[PDB]
């Protein structure tokens, strides 16, 4: 609830997901979205850049 | 105040990080699995809501273990992954010391010794997810069913339901099923197993992996057809 | 505000008064110590018949001729098993003999008092403190039928009949007068069920209780359901003349 | 502050341990001038006088490090010492190694990588002194060469340490600006310690006595500091000319 | 004073004296008592056993080190018992290179560097046991009071533990006489149990409760129980 | 403020507050004093009296580094016997491998670099004694006083603890007996006599008399402690100044 | 003591229980209680005890407490130091007021950690109402209210509604017939075909209530 | 001011990037500004450097090294931060690649490597990042010239032109749109003196300004001759009185 | 006006055993040994706390063994819930 | 409520607790002996009230409520039970056992919850098994 500990990994939090855990989907979205396919005969890759 | 360190026994007695552990197995898979006189049948659940997923190359919850000992979970797959490596990493150790195969009352003992010892070393995380061993002990058709818990210890179970509505599923443990007679066919045990998972997957196929294990060293696991013949059998009485 | 090693100008513990707390949420274990033999007992604390009464067990053997008692938190215990195990075969290595009652409790109770990783004088296994506390007793051939305590914050005391885990305060009312230097090895077995059933909630029979005895003859020999059964019986009909 | 507790380069991108680190220098209060001559290099501290239970000639603020090296530390004293017999390892350890006479471009640069690593470490406190470093060299002949608490190290022709640092380059920067050179006239050595004294009063605005100063001279293959009586001598000097 | 200061035992106070001394001398006040003297030919302590009910039985607060040297525990028992092997370990390096026995002022100093190197240390757990140590040597008997501070003196004879005014008070108009008597350990024992009964409220007066050890010239450090403590109760 | 939480932390007023309460520390021990003559130097130690049931000539805080060095201190007495134990062996160190007595202005920077060091580390506990140590080297006299901050100097005389305030006027004072200073035994008893005058603040309780030096003219440089009539006469000679 | 959110276990359960015992629904507004003004506390609470308590005629009800419930430490960080005698008062008029149940007084609010201790007084308050997930049996009644009113197609029936649901309240469940009903007026009809209740569960569960219940244990 | 976790390096950041890189940054900012032009046939460096006392000597400040004789560099930060990271850099070059392919590393090897040694100051607790940004220029036979910016964060990406610094988006903008890929290194030396005269006019000559350019080698600073094959040093560092040359034909 | 010293308050508790009735016999220099941090306002109320010793050792007056007994602690604190080992 | 002062009094113009701490200390005090006339307060706090009554010379003794022991909580459970229909074969030292330390109305709510869980089984008395489930509705329920 009101009281976090985000420093280390080992500590438990309350709902029991780490917070780092959390935001680090966030820093997955800042990035440039990236699309895999996978085909039969090979596999499609594209992706666009972030800078 | 008193969740932020391993070394605090807290005021309640009981750390309040373990008891945060439990919350993740609520929310995640559920583990049921009942055991009968001559055989141990352990069911799981694998959540197949997300779309465009292939069930061919996605690895089931129930890994091998021991030809005679496999193990299923409850919890975070990320780290249930490594209780089952350094289970397999054990269990071939024990042919290469004691020559006789993986015992289930020794790989329980390692398998908590695992969350035992990073329990105690500071500043290491220990497993929050809870593991189902079952097992035959060497020579011997007596089916042995232990499990895994946050707090480091373990309980002896002849029938134990964990994951999301565990209390749930636990009232239909505690009546249709007898310790004192459990079921000796194996199709009476398997299909009564059927019947409790159906109340956590609600009426699905691919969302339920069961994997019976026999004596002498043998492992069966039910095609989607074959656990879906079971469904129709408990979902018979309500179209009749 | 707590602090640990910082106190207040009072200064009670903060780890060793966690420790009271999770010893008094433990299971019941309580055992006497009579000249004819020593008798332990323990709560299993069955919630459910589905949970087996045979394979977990509080009583822990570490030599023939001596026993063990576990009341607390197991995860921390088996820390104190493997190194009770190891000093058991440690005295039969070196010295080629049985370890007394009182030289084997002030072994295992060398690690239970100290803690830390970095190292001095002496080598370290702990990392944090344990408060797990345990019940050694057995028999030597100079004290006899001994009872011990082991206690990680201070030194062990000698206890003739000792009671810890949640009924703890209830059965040490009765310990202070039933008790007497002449209880024969059968006197011994119904005090300790008729104090065990006033201190457990649930009714008695084989499934949640499971008890032990210690003697020289048959050293370390565990009361089975049949003959546990036949101890209830003859509680029931000590209780109804009385 | 609650990004205040530690030492990192904080919101604000701004260094508060540095911050304390020269206010530290200015405790003792005391200037000194660094001047080089054409083919020497003559060095001057202030040497405060304490009352009657402290000897003044056992306080010096200028250590040898080896002959034609000298140091001069203004700050703390424990930072000082400490950082003195650690100067003087890597001038042994060098000149093994590499078998070479350590140059204070190197001792001023090795001093500078050395402050970092004190930064690096959480539990080790960094240099909070002013290292000036003065020697003569074989080709480059007289170099001045300055550690700041930060780790910054460059050149100068005449440095100085304290607050009056200020009017104490003014005056100089006038000096060496009619005669388009950095180093002072009359190569002999001794007479170079008579400009360092009268340059030095000026800028000061506070003339001493010879109690209340040191004077080091860095000469070639040869260093020593003079005594309390050749001080005196060198005031005498001066009307002599 | 709550905070605002001593994170762990390096902080110092804005007195000047670290108050985690105070801290552990608690325990030593909450502990055993202990009361005893000494003489030119002899050494005595008198320690009160203790133990927690009826069925407990009491605990002796004498551990036997060396054979001329002996101490009493006041204080907590997890910080005498590691103090224990390391000062027994000094007796045998002393017996072993040196192979005379451990001085009495050499036992206290590598006791005092013992505990001054996990104080200065970071974090730590601090030795907060009270000792008192006799023992005879080539210069003669000698008694030393440690406290959790580290502190180290030379005396007569102390009391630490309970309700230790009295014996001190009681040492000082009788410190003229214990120190006169030599040769005769009778004599000083006979002192020793109206010292330590001083001091005491006089909860169990019994024989079990006192525990008697004296070392001299003649007859070493040997720790006395039973019927041979209950000539002088 | 929230400076004084642990060591390695640089204040705003150039010194921790952990060293300035460890400054204050001092002043709230006994009394040391020391002389430093032309022939040697002098040492002079004050020893609270807790009780009637301390023994003389025991606790005595006066150490000997070699022969030819003395060594005491002022302040938190476990604290300082461990720096005598550990100086002791930077001193034999020095004698293991050069094989030469150890000059003082070089035992003095064995003891800089060992405390200066840890004031600078956080989990080393700088150390809150006043070590004086002196004698006579193969160079000469020479004395020598440590202070808890690290810093150090050449010392005519010692002054530290809490009487040191009334025992540095005494201490000037000798300029005006002698330009040139006493003598090896004159030192004693005017040293003697400081220690009767700087106990007026401790006067609440006793005191023993701690007197030791190290010439080349008596001992031929040896460090030995005062007795005889040597220390008999040094008590009487501030008693008839008293009255 | 309730709690849950308003309209549905702060409000339904409030009103469903007065109409059984043939009593008159008498509101108090909890944040109305305190006038930050001393003396106004305890006036405003014994009057609330004088109205229905002559006959006997009503029954008293407190909602929505955000107030006096929380005190704090201070008058101000959303406390009031009026909070601590209003409170500690109306304990004496728990135990004043006697009858044989003809009067109760039934309290809404979200924490009890924040309540004097005093004023709870165990054994006074027995009654804890914790908000529980509604049902299969839930959706079911709430539909057939409804329903009888709004013609069914053929193909709508009792097990479709309920076959995909969120267990959304009884009040919730209400908003998807009327969102039903919102898209046959664009076709211009009475009847509510099935259709409809495709969309309708789409909207409701997700543009008309914003949930999409984010997973990835959590 | 939120969270510090933000700021602990053993700890993820709740706002997604360190707080520690962000505001490191800020002290590169602090700093003088310093940037670079990439052309096809060379690459040209150039960047201001302190003046401190009106008594202090130019000649001692030197903001571009020596790497290997095909690859240069330049920084803006602190004066150790450096030193200590391209002391370590030199070593890692020679034995990760010297001690192994016997040659002078590549401009794709070594700029990987420096980068790692950024990676771990920003990961184990307790070490600061670098404060300084490196500008490395460096001409091999695969790719062939290279302009890498490295930030403190230990990231690495490719620039036609940069600037760090107070003025690096100031002239972010100006080197964009006055420069262009194929243009040569002659046009690209009068640029960067005109951006870099933007930052201070009062001091543009060789004493406060360092510059130099990578190309093809140069015989005279081989050091031997006789051997045909192997080619001079690629880099050429500019002495501050021929500096004054080039400024007089700007 | 700090708080009194060790020597400070065995003078302020003299005269507060002189306004009562006792046996004479008490040291006030003893007692002061066993007082941390009291003014002049909170020994008034240690003497009627030692006075109360007098009754739990069945004492008519109040002699110096009451005081040892009072001036320790004798209130509140963390009492005898803690002791020797636990 | 009172105190020693407060707002309107202390901090105000109007006079009723700032002439309320007058009859606390000339009546008291100086007047009325100390033997026969007695005064004793009740405060939840005591930085509540005014640091001038707080010290000595009037206010001394500061009485701790703790509370009841396993000894103390069984014989409330069986003043209770005497008012309340209960079985004969009970065991009043067992139900108060298994509740923790509580206050004098949480035991109380022990006896009064007993007869609710009657109400379910249809029962005139409450036996054994419903003081054991109105133990774990004050343990569950509340948590404090």
């Amino acid at each position: 609830g009101s009281r976090r500990y985000d420093s280390r990994t080992t500590i438990f939090s309350p709902e029991g997901r780490l917070y780092q855990v959390e935001y680090a989907l966030e820093s997955i979205s800042h990035a440039g979205t990236a699309i895999g396919i996978m085909a039969s005969d090979g596999i499609v890759l594209a992706a666009e850049r972030k800078v | 105040g008193y969740d932020r360190a391993l070394s605090i026994f807290s005021p309640d007695g009981h750390i309040f990080q373990v008891e945060y552990a439990l919350e993740a197995v609520k929310r995640g898979t559920c583990a049921v699995g009942v055991k009968g006189k001559n055989c141990v049948v352990l069911g799981c659940e694998r959540r197949s809501t997300l779309k465009l997923q292939d069930t061919r190359i996605t690895p089931s919850k129930v890994s091998k273990i021991d030809s005679h000992v496999v193990l299923s979970f409850s919890g975070l797959n990320a780290d249930s992954r490594i209780l089952i490596e350094k289970a397999r990493v054990e269990a071939q150790s024990h042919r290469l010391t004691l020559e006789d195969p993986v015992t289930v009352e020794y790989l329980t003992r390692y398998v908590a010794g695992v969350q035992q010892r990073y329990t105690q070393s500071g500043g290491v995380r220990p497993f929050g997810v809870s593991t189902l061993i079952a097992g035959f002990d060497p020579r011997d058709d007596e089916p042995k069913l232990y499990q895994t818990e946050p707090s480091g210890i373990y309980s002896s179970w002849s029938a134990q339901t964990i994951g999301r509505n565990s209390k749930t599923v636990r009232e239909f443990l505690e009546k249709n099923y007898d310790r004192k007679e459990p079921p000796a066919t194996v199709e009476e045990c398997v299909k009564l197993t059927v019947r409790s998972l159906l109340e956590v997957v609600q009426t699905g196929a691919k969302n339920i992996e069961i994997t019976v294990v026999k004596p002498d060293s043998d492992i069966v696991a039910l095609s989607s057809e074959e656990i879906n013949q079971y469904v129709t059998q408990i979902e018979q009485e309500k179209q009749e | 505000d707590r602090g640990v090693s910082t106190f207040s100008p009072e200064g009670r513990l903060f780890q060793v008064e966690y420790s009271l707390e999770a010893i008094k949420l433990g299971s019941t274990a309580i055992g006497i110590a009579t000249k004819e033999g020593v008798v332990l007992g323990v709560e299993k604390r069955a919630t459910s018949p589905l949970l087996e009464s045979d394979s977990i067990e509080k009583i822990v053997e570490i030599d023939r001729h001596i026993g063990c008692a576990m009341s607390g938190l197991t995860a921390d215990a088996r820390s104190m098993i493997e190194h009770a195990r190891t000093a058991a075969v440690t005295h039969n290595l070196y010295y080629d003999e049985d370890i007394n009652v009182e030289s084997l409790t002030q072994s295992v109770c060398d690690l239970a008092l100290r803690f830390g990783e970095g190292a001095s004088g002496e080598e370290r296994l702990m990392s944090r403190p344990f408060g797990v506390a345990l019940l050694i007793a057995g028999h030597d051939a100079d004290d006899g039928y001994q009872l011990f305590h082991a206690e990680p914050s201070g030194t062990f005391y000698r206890y003739n009949a000792k009671a810890i885990g949640s009924g703890s305060e209830g059965a040490q009312a009765e310990l202070l007068n039933e008790w007497h230097s002449s209880l024969t090895l059968k006197e011994a077995e119904l005090l300790v069920l008729k104090i065990l059933k006033q201190v457990m909630e649930e009714k008695l029979d084989e499934n949640n209780a499971q008890l032990s005895c210690i003697t020289k003859q048959d050293g370390f020999k565990i009361y089975d359901n049949e003959k546990t059964a036949e101890l209830i019986k003859e509680l029931k009909e000590k209780e109804a003349a009385e | 502050g609650y990004d205040r507790h530690i030492t990192i380069f904080s919101p604000e991108g701004r260094l508060y341990q540095v911050e304390y680190a020269f206010k530290a220098t200015n405790q003792t209060n005391i200037n000194s001038l660094a001047v080089r001559g054409k083919d020497c290099t003559v060095v001057i501290s202030q040497k405060k006088v304490p009352d009657k239970l402290l000897d003044p000639t056992t306080v010096s603020y200028i250590f040898c490090i080896s002959r034609t090296i000298g140091m001069v530390v203004n700050g703390p004293i424990p930072d000082a010492r400490n950082a003195a017999l650690r100067a003087k390892a890597e001038a042994a350890e060098f000149r093994y190694k590499y078998g070479y006479d350590m140059p204070c471009d190197v001792l001023a640069k090795r001093m500078a990588n050395l402050s970092q690593i004190y930064t690096q470490r959480a539990y080790m406190r960094p240099l909070g002194v002013i290292l000036t470093f003065v020697s003569v060299d074989e080709e480059l002949g007289p170099s001045i060469y300055k550690t700041d608490p930060a780790g910054y190290y460059v050149g100068y022709k005449a440095t100085a340490t304290g607050p009056k640092q200020q009017e104490i380059t003014t005056n100089l920067e006038n000096h060496f600006k009619k005669s388009k050179i950095d180093h002072i006239n009359e190569e002999s050595w001794e007479k170079v310690v008579e400009f360092a004294i009268t340059h030095m009063i000026d800028a000061l605005g506070t003339e001493f006595s010879k109690n209340d100063l040191e004077v080091g001279v860095a000469t070639k293959d040869k260093f020593f500091t003079l005594s309390a009586e050749n001080i005196e001598e060198r005031l005498v000097a001066i009307a002599e000319q | 004073f709550r905070n605002n200061y001593d994170g762990d035992t390096v902080t110092f106070s804005p007195t000047g004296r670290l108050f985690q001394v105070e801290y552990a001398l608690e325990a030593i006040k909450q502990g055993s008592v202990t009361v005893g003297l000494r003489s030119n030919t002899h050494a005595v302590l008198v320690a009160l056993k203790r133990n927690a009910d009826e069925l407990s039985s009491y605990q002796k607060k004498i551990i036997k080190c060396d054979e001329h040297m002996g101490l009493s525990l006041a204080g907590l028992a997890p910080d005498a018992r590691v103090l224990s092997n390391y000062l027994r370990q000094q007796c045998n390096y002393s017996s072993l290179v040196f192979n005379r026995k451990l001085a009495v002022e050499r036992a206290g100093h590598l006791l005092c560097d013992k505990a001054q190197k996990n104080t200065q240390s970071y974090g730590g757990r601090p030795y907060g046991v009270g000792l008192l140590i006799i023992g005879y040597d080539k210069s003669g008997a000698h008694l030393l009071e440690f406290q959790p501070s580290g502190n180290v003196t030379e005396l007569y004879g102390t009391a630490i533990g309970a309700r230790s005014q009295g014996a001190k008070t009681y040492l000082e108009r009788t410190l003229d006489t214990f120190i006169k008597i030599d040769g005769n350990p009778d004599e000083l024992i006979k002192a020793g149990v109206e010292a330590i009964s001083q001091s005491l409220r006089d909860e169990s007066l019994t024989v079990d409760n006192l525990s008697i050890a004296i070392v001299g010239k003649d007859t070493p450090f040997t720790i006395y129980d039973g019927e041979a403590v209950a000539k002088y109760i | 403020t929230g400076y004084d939480l642990s060591n390695s932390v640089f204040s705003p007023d150039g010194r921790n507050f952990q060293v300035e309460y460890a400054v204050k520390a001092v002043e709230n021990g006994t009394t040391s004093i020391g002389i430093k003559c032309n022939d040697g130097v002098v040492f002079a130690v004050e020893k609270l009296i807790t009780s009637k049931l301390l023994v003389p000539q025991k606790n005595v805080k006066i150490q000997v580094v070699d022969r030819h060095i003395g060594c005491v201190y002022s302040g938190l007495i476990p604290d300082g016997r461990h720096l005598v134990n550990r100086g002791r062996e930077e001193a034999a160190s020095f004698k293991k491998l050069y094989k030469t007595p150890i000059p003082i202005p070089a035992f003095a920077d064995r003891l800089g670099q060992y405390v200066q060091a840890h004031t600078l580390y956080n989990s080393v506990r700088p150390f809150g004694v006043s070590t004086i140590f002196g004698g006579v080297d193969k160079n000469g006299a020479h004395l020598y006083m440590l202070e808890p901050s690290g810093s150090y100097w050449g010392y005519k005389g010692a002054a530290t603890g809490k009487g040191r305030q009334s025992a540095k006027a005494e201490l000037e004072k000798l300029v005006d007996h002698h330009p040139e200073g006493l003598s090896a035994r004159e030192a004693v008893k005017q040293a003697a006599k400081i220690i009767y005058l700087a106990h007026e603040d401790n006067k609440e309780k006793d005191f023993e008399l701690e007197i030791s030096w190290c010439s080349l003219s008596e001992t031929n440089g040896l460090h030995k402690f005062v007795k005889g009539d040597l220390l008999q006469e040094a008590i009487d000679f501030a008693q008839k100044e008293i009255n | 003591i309730l709690y849950g959110a308003p309209g549905t276990g702060k409000t339904l359960l409030a009103k469903a229980v007065a109409n059984q015992t043939s009593a008159t629904f008498l509101r108090i507004v909890g944040s109305e209680l305190i006038q930050k003004y001393l003396g106004d506390g305890p006036r405003l609470c014994r009057q609330i005890f004088k109205v229905a308590g002559e006959n006997a005629p009503s029954i008293v009800f407190i909602d929505e407490i955000d107030a006096i419930g929380t005190k704090r430490y201070d008058s101000n960080s959303g406390g009031e130091r009026e909070i601590q005698r209003t409170m500690l008062e109306l304990l004496n008029q728990l135990d004043g007021f006697d009858d044989r149940g003809d009067v109760k007084v039934i309290m809404a609010t979200n924490k009890i950690e924040t309540l004097d201790p005093a004023l709870i007084r165990p054994g006074r308050i027995d009654r804890k109402i914790l908000f529980e997930n509604p049902d299969l049996s839930t959706k079911k009644k709430i539909l057939g209210i409804h329903t009888s009113k709004m013609n069914l197609s053929e193909d709508v029936n009792l097990e479709t509604l309920v076959t995909t649901k969120d267990d959304l309240s009884g009040a919730d469940i209400q908003a998807m017939c009327t969102e039903a009903g919102l898209l046959a007026l664009r076709e211009r009809r009475m009847q509510v075909t099935a259709e409809d209740f495709k969309q309708a569960k789409e909207r409701v569960m997700k543009n008309k209530v914003e949930e999409n219940l984010e997973g990835l244990y959590l | 001011m939120t969270d510090r976790y933000s700021f602990s390096l053993t700890t993820f950041s709740p706002s997604g990037k360190l707080g520690q890189i962000d505001y490191a940054l800020t002290a590169v900012k602090q700093g003088v500004t310093s940037l670079g032009i990439k052309a096809t046939n060379g690459v040209v460096i150039a960047t201001e450097k302190k003046s401190s006392s009106p008594l202090a000597m130019s000649e001692t400040l030197s903001k571009v090294s020596l790497l290997t004789p095909d690859i240069g560099a330049v920084y803006s930060g602190m004066g150790p931060d450096y030193r200590v990271l391209v002391d370590k850099s030199r070593k890692v070059a020679h034995t990760s690649y010297k001690r192994i392919y016997g040659e002078y590393p590549p401009t794709k090897l070594l700029v990987s490597e420096v980068a790692k040694i950024m990676q771990e100051a920003t990961q184990s607790g307790g070490v600061r990042p670098f404060g300084v940004s490196l500008l490395i220029a460096g001409h091999d036979e695969f790719n062939g010239f290279s302009l890498y910016q490295v930030d403190p964060s230990g990231s690495y990406f490719p620039w036609k032109a940069t600037a760090i610094g107070k003025g690096s988006v100031a002239a972010k903008t100006f080197l964009e749109k006055r420069w262009n890929d194929e243009l040569e290194l002659e046009d690209a030396i009068h640029i960067a003196l005109l951006t870099l005269k933007e930052s201070v006019e009062g001091e543009f000559n060789g004493d406060t300004i360092e510059l130099a350019i990578i190309g093809d080698e140069n015989p005279d600073l081989l050091g031997y001759t006789g051997i045909p094959t192997d080619k001079g040093p690629r880099f050429r560092k500019l002495t501050s009185q021929e500096i004054n040359d080039r400024l007089e034909a700007l | 006006f700090p708080l009194p010293s060790e020597d400070s308050r065995a003078q302020i508790l003299q005269i507060h055993s002189r306004k009562m009735t006792t046996d004479d016999d008490i040291n006030w220099q003893e007692l002061a040994r066993s007082t941390d941090e009291f003014n002049g306002a909170q020994l008034k109320a240690v003497t009627v706390e030692a006075g109360m010793i007098a009754l739990r050792n069945g004492q008519s007056s109040v002699k110096h063994e009451d005081f040892v007994e009072g001036i320790s602690e004798v209130q509140a604190r963390k009492s005898k819930s803690v002791s020797f080992y636990a | 409520a009172v105190g020693g002062a407060r707002f309107d009094d202390g901090a105000g113009g109007d006079n009723e607790v700032q002439r309320t701490m007058l009859e606390l200390i000339t009546q008291l005090d100086g007047f009325d002996p100390r033997g026969n006339i007695k005064v004793m307060f009740a405060t939840n706090r005591p930085n509540t009230l005014d640091p001038a009554l707080l010290r000595p010379g009037r206010i001394d003794r500061k009485v701790e409520f703790s509370l009841p022991d396993l000894e103390g909580r069984a014989n409330i459970f069986r003043i209770h039970s005497k008012s309340m229909s209960v079985e004969r074969g009970i065991r009043w030292e067992l139900i108060s056992r298994l509740c923790p330390n509580s206050t004098g109305a949480e035991l109380r709510s022990v006896c009064t919850e007993a007869g609710m869980f009657a109400i379910r089984a249809r029962r005139k008395v409450a036996t054994e098994k419903d003081f054991l489930k109105a133990v774990d509705k004050v343990i569950s329920g509340y948590k404090k």
